[PDB]
């Protein structure tokens, strides 16, 4: 946060890209070394770039540093889907603030087309029914960008009740996924003739359904 | 040229947090190597936490400064970050990584170049609570598990003792109205092989040492 980064960044692939890291007197205009990591959605930081502008190897030529005054930015040529992460810049601070800084983040967003959610509807398990609670479970993944309604509905009666919905998160494809749970009473999921999860993306209604079907 | 984090994924406010990370393929005190510890509260960014030499000497971050404490057990190859008086915005994940140096009038603290994964400690006067685990039952043939009320997070489910990879879509938890988490895990399947091939899930969440493992069945 010491040291300031673009809170996003994108660009269409095959393009060229810059990410800027912006510091004081102390973390890069001193003539400190500048250092950025890749962290790709929920897996543990990668050393990109070091000394400025050096590569270790396991990085493509595609990427490349630099610095000048006291700023620092990071190079990526021919961009590719696959560069969709977040970056970090580092130097060493001479202030109040401790010797590491590190900058406040990039959202590296590489294009991506529209895409149509994946919706799976299950029925409250057997198992679960057993211990007299019931939820249904609504999942739609592989979409974007990041954003849906999840409407439930006892027969063709729509009810907002009992609803425990996920916010969108990125999967290893950069593609977001969501969840929704219904917690209901069992005898709830009887009295009706079948429940529907929709969910609502770029205009199209999925409208999977279940019922209470033993077997 | 390993770096394992390790300690509880649990801690109440006002209580010291202890962590601890086994370093493998490298010596502990070797010449011309540090290692440090950062975190990363979640969806936030990373906040350096301090730093210990191939020798003794410990470098910190002022803006935690009074309650880290960071050792390395040099027999052991293993560091010991602890983390006094605990708050709210102590919840995050805890890296373990080596730091290299550049050799002046001081050794300077420089690039990461390996890191760890980290360890998810969260900051609450709740106690565990493992999963309930329920099957979901198949009907070209989507089944899976749903891990139900627990904490805190993180859980780990594999298919088959990890054999089962192609098709595995593990999904995000959900943080319910009563504090528990709620999560599910499907895997896309030939309906074909539902009557011969065992589809078992392996739920693992290391706050309560729970592990459990569920044969999902059609019909």
């Amino acid at each position: 946060s010491v040291l300031t980064q673009p809170p996003s960044v994108s660009g269409a692939p095959g393009q060229r890209v810059t990410i800027s890291c912006t510091g004081s007197s102390s973390n890069i205009g001193a003539g400190f070394d500048v250092h950025w990591y890749q962290q790709l959605p929920g897996t543990a930081p990668k050393l990109l770039i070091y000394d400025n502008n050096n590569r270790p190897s396991g990085v493509p030529d595609r990427f490349s540093g630099s610095k000048s005054g006291t700023s620092a930015s990071l190079a990526i040529t021919g961009l590719q889907a696959e560069d969709e992460a977040d970056y970090y810049c580092q130097s060493y601070d001479t202030s109040l603030s401790g010797p590491v800084v590190f900058g406040g983040g990039t959202k590296l967003t590489v294009l991506q087309p529209k895409a149509a959610p994946s919706v799976t509807l299950f029925p409250p398990s057997s198992e679960e029914l057993q211990a007299n609670k019931a939820t249904l479970v609504c999942l739609i993944s592989d979409f974007y960008p990041g954003a849906v309604t999840v409407a439930w509905k006892a027969d063709s009666s729509p009810i907002k009740a009992g609803v425990e919905t996920t916010t969108p998160s990125k999967q290893s494809n950069n593609k977001y996924a969501a969840s929704s749970y219904l917690s209901l009473t069992p005898e709830q999921w009887k009295s009706h003739r079948s429940y529907s999860c929709q969910v609502t993306h770029e205009g199209s209604t999925v409208e999977k359904t279940v019922a209470p079907t033993e077997c | 040229l390993q770096l394992q984090e390790s300690g509880p994924g649990l801690v109440k406010p006002s209580e010291t947090l202890s962590l601890s990370c086994t370093v493998s393929g490298v010596s502990i005190s070797d010449n011309s190597y540090y290692w440090g510890w950062i975190r990363q509260p979640p969806g936030k960014g990373l906040e350096w936490i301090g730093t210990i030499s191939y020798s003794g000497n410990t470098y910190y971050n002022p803006s935690l400064k009074s309650r880290v404490s960071i050792s390395g057990d040099t027999s052991k190859h293993q560091l010991s970050l602890k983390v006094s008086s605990v708050t709210a915005a102590d919840t995050a994940v805890y890296y373990c990584a080596r730091q290299r140096i550049v050799s002046g009038f001081v050794e300077w603290l420089s690039k990461f170049d390996y890191w760890g994964q980290g360890t998810l400690v969260t900051v609450s006067s709740a106690s565990t609570k493992g999963p309930s685990v329920f099957p979901l039952a198949p009907s070209t043939a989507a089944l899976g598990c749903l891990v139900k009320d627990y904490f805190p997070e993180p859980v780990t489910v594999s298919w088959n003792s990890g054999a089962l990879t192609s098709g595995v879509h593990t999904f995000p938890a959900v943080l319910q109205s009563s504090g528990l988490y709620s999560l599910s895990s499907v895997v896309t399947v030939p309906s074909s092989s539902l009557g011969t091939q065992t589809y078992i899930c392996n739920v693992n969440h290391k706050p309560s040492n729970t592990k459990v493992d569920k044969k999902v069945e059609p019909k």
